[PDB]
């Protein structure tokens, strides 16, 4: 049976989370054991480097923050959740988190290095992905979330910005800055103005059903190439998401119009994912009736673009100022990150 | 067209989060 087979799954899942959860790894590399190749990315926080583990000459992309930073920015709880779900979670679309330690000016997350880039480049490039190009994204994101919101786990941030390619043309979810583990509701503003669903803008209280909307979101921007709602400013964005309507390009099946109907629902009785058949009324959807979901969660689907190749192996990347990474002799803000 | 307004809204970059 495939849905016993879904429930053992899940449940093993869980058992293994939870004890990662409860004793997190800490202190499992340090910053002499990398040589910096680039900066990848660069924030409010710190930044994203991709990086040389000397030992072995794996590349990987190490996430920097500045503790002073984090704890001026009021970030120091999103930073410890960030780095405990990354340690605890274990999927073949989430990224692995390979060390972390602490110096006395910063936090360190060595992760999995992607090196297709983000979706956001290539969606911009191309201008829209076809169908099943777009399906075969979309059907990433739905196990994940399938697997996520089994944990408890409420994403919070979906967007093609965040979405990162692999060597097999296959996404991985990266960034959980904005994850929380919670049963019930939840009441935070988080997330992206785009890809905030309507009760999250009306300050109601909400839970996982916002992640199946920001899937429509995602869906609909992928197959388009432009959000279903935006406007020059966060507040008229809102306005329109809030408003209860959505117009489609002509050039949407039938099957995909209907699904987005379904996510793009501002009644929470109604959205997909959030009924009493869960996730299954998605995965069954006629939009999603070629797609075959144990060969996705497999990887044996062939991937519908496998990423010119310039002077380097980071050519295609956008050129960030190379900044140091000063380590004063002064510990900074050591009581805050302790459980890091 | 739709494309053209997305265009205009200038939030064609990478979006950032709240």
């Amino acid at each position: 049976s495939e849905q016993e087979s879904v429930k053992e799954f899940l449940a093993k899942a869980k058992e293994d989370f939870l004890k990662k959860w409860e004793n997190p790894a800490q202190n499992t590399a340090h910053l002499d054991q990398f040589e910096r190749i680039k900066t990848l990315g660069t924030g409010s926080y710190g930044r994203v480097m991709l990086v040389k583990h000397m030992e072995t000459g794996n590349h990987y992309a190490m996430k920097i923050l500045d503790k002073q930073k984090v704890v001026k920015l009021k970030q120091i709880e999103h930073t410890l959740n960030e780095k405990r779900i990354l340690q605890a979670v274990n999927f073949p679309f989430l990224v692995k988190l390979e060390f972390s330690f602490k110096d006395n000016s910063n936090l360190y997350m060595v992760l999995e290095y992607l090196p297709g880039g983000e979706m956001f480049s290539h969606l911009r490039r191309i201008g829209r992905f076809s169908e099943p190009h777009a399906r075969f994204y979309a059907a990433q994101i739905v196990l994940t979330f399938e697997y996520l919101h089994s944990l408890d786990l409420i994403y919070r941030d979906l967007k093609p910005e965040n979405l990162m390619i692999d060597q097999q043309g296959y996404i991985k979810v990266t960034d959980f800055g904005f994850a929380k583990r919670v049963k019930g509701r939840t009441w935070t503003l988080c997330g992206t103005p785009e890809y905030l669903a309507p009760e999250i803008i009306l300050s109601k209280g909400y839970n996982k059903a916002v992640d199946w909307w920001a899937l429509g979101v995602l869906i609909y921007e992928m197959a388009a190439g432009y959000p279903p709602f935006f406007a020059d400013q966060p507040i008229q964005i809102y306005e329109k998401i809030v408003s209860g309507k959505v117009r489609f390009p002509s050039h949407f099946s039938s099957d995909l119009k209907d699904l987005l109907r379904n996510l793009l629902q501002v009644d929470l009785t109604k959205r997909f994912g959030n009924l009493k058949n869960g996730v299954n009324d998605i995965k069954n959807h006629k939009w999603f009736a070629t797609t075959d979901w144990i060969a996705i969660y497999q990887r044996k689907v062939e991937a519908p673009f496998i990423p010119f190749k310039g002077p380097g192996d980071t050519s295609n990347f956008d050129d960030y100022e190379e900044e140091e990474i000063r380590v004063s002799i002064n510990e900074k803000c050591g009581k805050e990150f302790s459980e890091f | 067209t739709t494309y053209a307004d997305f265009i205009a809204s200038g939030r064609t970059g990478r979006r950032n989060a709240i």
